Order: structure tokens, then C-alpha cells, then sequence
């Protein structure tokens, strides 16, 4: 459960991302699969070499549906149905892939967002993320 | 664990520029405030009940410090951490009962200090280098688990 | 998100254990501590020895957390509130150790509960014990 | 990993006592069954659309027992589970890129499947000793990632 604060934090950091959302979405992506290899399985199909249009196209996809739970965050299970769907059901995505990507969520706003990334902040962002994730693993059936 | 002759130096590169004296506090101060269970085993420590009372507390900083030192001892031995790391395993592992994700979360709290701390400089495969580098010390420290 | 099937499922394991439930606790209990010896450490008072009363009254408790869970399965949330406040605040119960208590407790019903123990079942108990355990490491703040 | 002489007997006891040729596949089904991504690696194996589909697909079975063999094999190295599981681990993480945790998730979901068919006899005691040898199987497995 995030609390009020929380949910002024993620609320800032988001402000403070601003148009950059995109591109920080394509970077965590990039960052995820050099530093967890076992993850680029799920993108057989997508060239994941630097400056990959397919890799920054899909961070945008990233980058807003993020954006869309921070504007729904007392109902993101609403918001991500269609997604965990997707997540769950159709790619069978590991769980334990949505730790890797968060981590490196975070990794690329610490790298971007130096006054923003106080501890404070990193816990509420870290939180966020985790229901995120939680939400996107819940169709497991 | 190995790294590649690039990773060797996009790792020695970055971590010779660290401040020795603060990072560690950083980490081990982040670790308390964003798992805070883990201040489950620092009762001693005094005032751990705001994050800005963790990241000034002296004993975390102090802490930390040594904590810091255990990794850069494990960077001088890339290829025998198992070896280096036998102590603070046993310390960890038989006397403290640290659970061994918490090793994984340290790490991976480390890698996004750094990652504050270096900016743009903390490039993604200066990443991945570093992401092999604290997996390998937290499965040393996890050893007496094994 | 559990679905109406493993509400169905859940009951039924719960419907079977009867009169059990207190005395399959403290074996889950006990299965943990031998097995998992890292989780002895939130019990430096109790005594952990086989046959220990603090040991078998415990479980009594957890069993009753769980049939109040089960009795209450649309709203875990709010029949958990009092004991996650407990379990993150109070104790700092680190979140792994869920996961191996809930393991321990589906090889108690599995251990007690042949003909019950269907693969479906074990995925449904193990769905309930995982949505418990999110209830009750969400108040870490 | 290391088993006392209680360990290793209420181990090998039971095990003796193990239809190799339907606890394997009993495993595998129930994975497949509880941890629906895991399907993912199994495309070619047919009909998984219903826990009844899973576990009577005689590829599933099959496949089990090759799985359970790996773990006799295993029993049979407590000492020695790196060298034992080597071909195994530059398949499942070079090749495949089976996330570990899923190797631990088999190993307790096993457990789960000798509680099952062992009853009472699968004492808590017996447990501690099994999960000793589930542990070190799933490490061994992922000495390739290390
Ligand atoms: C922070 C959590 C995540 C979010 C918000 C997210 C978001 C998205 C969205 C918006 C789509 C495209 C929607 C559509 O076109 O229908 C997508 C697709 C997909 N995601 Fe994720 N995702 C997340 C984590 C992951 C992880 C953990 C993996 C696996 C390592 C993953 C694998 C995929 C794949 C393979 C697709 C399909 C790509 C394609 O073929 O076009 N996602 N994701
Ligand atoms: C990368 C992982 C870690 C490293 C490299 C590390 C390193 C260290 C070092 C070097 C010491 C100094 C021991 C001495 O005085 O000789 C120590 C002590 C300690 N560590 Fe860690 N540590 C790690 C993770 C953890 C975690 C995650 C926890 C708790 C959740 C923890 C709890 C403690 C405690 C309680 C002590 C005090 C021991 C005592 O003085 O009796 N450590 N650690
Ligand atoms: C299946 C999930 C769990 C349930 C339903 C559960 C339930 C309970 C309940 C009912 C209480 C007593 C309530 C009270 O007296 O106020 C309790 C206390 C406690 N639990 Fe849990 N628990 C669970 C998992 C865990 C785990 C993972 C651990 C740690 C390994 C743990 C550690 C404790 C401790 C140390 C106490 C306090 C005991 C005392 O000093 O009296 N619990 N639990
Ligand atoms: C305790 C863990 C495990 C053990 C002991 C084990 C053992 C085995 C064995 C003995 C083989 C036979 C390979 C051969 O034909 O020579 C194999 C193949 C295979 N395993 Fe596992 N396995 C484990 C876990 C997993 C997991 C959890 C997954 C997937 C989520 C997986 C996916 C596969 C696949 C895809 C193959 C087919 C390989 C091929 O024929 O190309 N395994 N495994």
C-alpha cells in the first residue's frame, strides 16, 4: 500500500522525467538486457543493439503505461488489467523479470534525476514499482 | 566470478574515482530505509526512525565504511571471492543469520548509489559489469549457505 | 487475483483440514524452523524444541490468521490489516521468509491431504498463501 | 552441500522407496501446473491447456523421468554437485536462460510431490534433509550464471 506521501514522491519524480520518459524507458529496457541476458529471450524477435528503433519504440510503450499507473495509482489494478493480461496470459513472463526491470527503472532515474533520487524517494519509487509489478503478475492462472 | 579485460576496466575505472568514505553510508543508509527490515539487525545503531536521521546516524556512515571495504577487497580478487569473502560469510551466514537476498538488495542498492553518484558516466555496460561484480560477492557472502 | 475455481479449491482444503488446523500449523511451524534455520531468529523466546507448547500454540494462531483469511477471501486486506501491521512494523519480518513458511505449510496439507492435494488445488493453495503473505508484508514502510 | 549421517539416511531411505518412473513427471506436471510461465519452454510438448491435460501428456512423464534421473544422479554426488550438474547448467543457462528461481521452485515443488505420496513418513526432520539436497541441485544448476 503506498502511502500519501509515496504518492507525492512518484508524483514529483514523474513531473521532473518529463518529456525524457520515453527515452529513459528505451535505456532502462537496454540497461536490463546487458545486465540480465536470460531476460532478452522474451524480444527473440526484436534487434536489441544500441540505437535500436524497436528498443526505443518499446521503451515509449514502457515509459507510458508507468505514466498511466502514477495517473491512476489507487486503482492501477484497473488501469493494468489489459497489460497483465498480456504479461501473464500471452508472454508467460517470469515474475522475477519484473524485479530486473524495476531495478533498472530505478538505476536509470538515479542516473537522470541526481537532486530528485534522495532515499526517500527511491523507497517510494521502489514501491511503486513493486505494485506495479505485483499488478502485471496477478493474471497467473 | 569473470569479467572481460573492458568490463575489468570499465569497473576499476569508475571505482577508483569512489569516495571510500561515503559511499558505503550511502548504501548501507539506503538499505535501512528502503528494506526496512533490515534495521532488524542494527538495534545498537541509535535513531534509524527518519531517512534523514539513517543517512546522518554515524554508526551507518561508520558502518558502512567497512562494508565498502569488504566490496573493494572483493574487486582485488575478481577470481577467488569464495576465499575472501569465507569470514564475513561465516559472520553473516552462522552467526548473524542474514537472509542471502538481502546480499542481492545491498548490491543492487550499491549499484544505484553508484549510479547517483556517476550520472551519464554509469553508462548501461558499466552497468551489467558492476551487476556481475556484486552478484558475485553476494554469492560468496552466501557460501556458508551453500 | 484469485478466481472463483481456487475460492472453490481453497474452502474445500480448509473444509477437509477440520478440527486439524491448529496442530497442522505448528507442524508447518516446525517444518520452517528445522528446514529453514535462518527463520529460527524471530523466535530467540521461544522455545523451538519438538512438543513445544509456545511451538504448537503458535500455530493455533497462525491456522486461525489463515481461516479468518479464507472466511474473508474478497477483502484479505482488511481482515489481515491488524497482523501485516504486526508483521512489517513490530517484528520487521523480512518478506522471503513468507514464501518459505507458505511452502511449508502447502507440504503439511500435502502431507495430510492425498486425495485433496490435486495439482489444481496445490495451485490454488498456493495462490491463497501467496496473496496472504502480500497482505502481510504490506504495511513495510 | 553437506548431509549428516541422519541426513543422508533419512534421504536415501525414502528415496529407494521412489517410483522413478512417475515422480519425475509428477513434478514437472505440477510446475507446469502451479507456475504457468514456466510452459513457456515447453511449446513442443502439446496439449497443456488443463492441469489434467499437464499431467496425463506423456511427453511431460517422459521428460520427468529424465528429470528425476538428474536428481538421483545427483543423491548420488551429494559431495561433488558442481562437477555432476555441469552439461546441465551450460543447457539450462547458456542455452535455455532458465531463470535459477525457477529451479528452485521445481526442487520444492518435488518436496511438495514426496509429501504427498510419503505421508506422515515425509517428517519434518526428512523435510530439512531434503530441502538441504533441492538447495544444492538448484545451485549447482546455476553455476553457470555465477
Ligand atoms: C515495469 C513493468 C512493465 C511494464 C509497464 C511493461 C509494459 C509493456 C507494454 C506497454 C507493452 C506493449 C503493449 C501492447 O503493445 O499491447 C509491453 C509488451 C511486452 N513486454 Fe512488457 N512491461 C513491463 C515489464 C516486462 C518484463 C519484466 C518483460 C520481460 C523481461 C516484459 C516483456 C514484454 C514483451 C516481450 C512484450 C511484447 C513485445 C512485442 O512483441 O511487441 N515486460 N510491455
Ligand atoms: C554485500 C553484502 C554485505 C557485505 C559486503 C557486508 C560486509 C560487512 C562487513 C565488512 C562487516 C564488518 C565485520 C567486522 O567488524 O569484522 C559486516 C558486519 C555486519 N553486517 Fe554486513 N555486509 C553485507 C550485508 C549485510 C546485510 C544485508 C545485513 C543485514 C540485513 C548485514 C548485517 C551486518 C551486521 C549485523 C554486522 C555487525 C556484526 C557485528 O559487529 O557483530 N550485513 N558486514
Ligand atoms: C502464513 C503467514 C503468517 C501468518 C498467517 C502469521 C500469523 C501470525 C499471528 C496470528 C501471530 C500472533 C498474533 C498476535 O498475538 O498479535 C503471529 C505472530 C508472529 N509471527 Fe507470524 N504469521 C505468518 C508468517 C510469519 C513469518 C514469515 C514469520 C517469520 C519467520 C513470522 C513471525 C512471527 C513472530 C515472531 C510473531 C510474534 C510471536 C510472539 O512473540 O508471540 N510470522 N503470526
Ligand atoms: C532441478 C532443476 C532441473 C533439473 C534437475 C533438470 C533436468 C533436466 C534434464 C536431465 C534434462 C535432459 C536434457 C537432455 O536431453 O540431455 C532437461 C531438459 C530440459 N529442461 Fe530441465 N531441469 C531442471 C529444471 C528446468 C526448469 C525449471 C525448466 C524450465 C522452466 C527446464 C527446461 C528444460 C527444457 C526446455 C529442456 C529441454 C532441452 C532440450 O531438449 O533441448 N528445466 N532438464
Amino acid at each position: 500500500v503506498l502511502s500519501p506521501a509515496d504518492k507525492t514522491n512518484v508524483k514529483a519524480a514523474w513531473g521532473k522525467v518529463g518529456a525524457h520518459a520515453g527515452e529513459y524507458g528505451a535505456e532502462a529496457l537496454e540497461r536490463m538486457f546487458l545486465s540480465f541476458p536470460t531476460t532478452k529471450t522474451y524480444f527473440p524477435h526484436f534487434d536489441l543493439s544500441h540505437g535500436s528503433a524497436q528498443v526505443k519504440g518499446h521503451g515509449k510503450k514502457v515509459a507510458d503505461a508507468l505514466t498511466n499507473a502514477v495517473a491512476h495509482v489507487d486503482d492501477m489494478p484497473n488501469a493494468l488489467s489489459a497489460l497483465s493480461d498480456l504479461h501473464a496470459h500471452k508472454l508467460r513472463v517470469d515474475p522475477v523479470n519484473f524485479k530486473l526491470l524495476s531495478h533498472c527503472l530505478l538505476v536509470t532515474l538515479a542516473a537522470h534525476l541526481p537532486a530528485e533520487f534522495t532515499p526517500a524517494v527511491h523507497a517510494s519509487l521502489d514501491k511503486f514499482l513493486a505494485s506495479v509489478s505485483t499488478v502485471l503478475t496477478s493474471k497467473y492462472r | 566470478v569473470h569479467l572481460t579485460p573492458e568490463e575489468k576496466s570499465a569497473v576499476t575505472a569508475l571505482w577508483g574515482k569512489v569516495n571510500v568514505d561515503e559511499v558505503g553510508g550511502e548504501a548501507l543508509g539506503r538499505l535501512l530505509v528502503v528494506y526496512p527490515w533490515t534495521q532488524r539487525f542494527f538495534e545498537s545503531f541509535g535513531d534509524l526512525s527518519t531517512p534523514d536521521a539513517v543517512m546522518g546516524n554515524p554508526k551507518v556512515k561508520a558502518h558502512g565504511k567497512k562494508v565498502l571495504g569488504a566490496f573493494s577487497d572483493g574487486l582485488a580478487h575478481l577470481d577467488n571471492l569464495k576465499g575472501t569473502f569465507a569470514t564475513l560469510s561465516e559472520l553473516h551466514c552462522d552467526k548473524l543469520h542474514v537472509d542471502p537476498e538481502n546480499f542481492r538488495l545491498l548490491g543492487n542498492v550499491l549499484v544505484c548509489v553508484l549510479a547517483h553518484h556517476f550520472g551519464k558516466e554509469f553508462t548501461p555496460p558499466v552497468q551489467a559489469a558492476y551487476q556481475k561484480v556484486v552478484a558475485g560477492v553476494a554469492n560468496a557472502l552466501a557460501h556458508k549457505y551453500h
